[PDB]
């Protein structure tokens, strides 16, 4: 139950390890928010052209 | 700086500091600088 992430540029295809790296600091917000929770988790998707 | 951690946001960078590792005098360095097409500076800091 979280906001979509900005992909910005980078595939995840599945079963396979990626590595994220936005330039803006607004999208760690939302990785130090969910420490707290018992299970943290987040989901990822595709952009479009 | 790995071609597949996709962190290369300077293709132009990563080309020149590929054609740095030559040991090519300095005249082609400055005519390869000189090289405005981005085939013709990637075909030729391959040759050198």
């Amino acid at each position: 139950h979280l906001p979509l992430i900005a992909i910005t540029r980078n595939p995840v295809f599945p079963r396979f390890i990626k590595i994220i790296e936005v330039k803006n600091k607004k999208l760690v917000e939302l990785l130090r928010r969910k420490v707290r929770l018992a299970q943290p988790y987040v989901g990822v998707f595709l952009k479009r052209d | 700086m790995q071609a597949g951690q996709r962190v290369v946001d300077n293709p132009i960078y990563l080309s020149d500091m590929g054609a740095a590792l030559t040991g090519a005098e300095s005249h082609e360095l400055q005519d390869v600088l000189e090289e405005t097409n981005i085939p013709k500076r990637l075909y030729k800091a391959l040759s050198l």
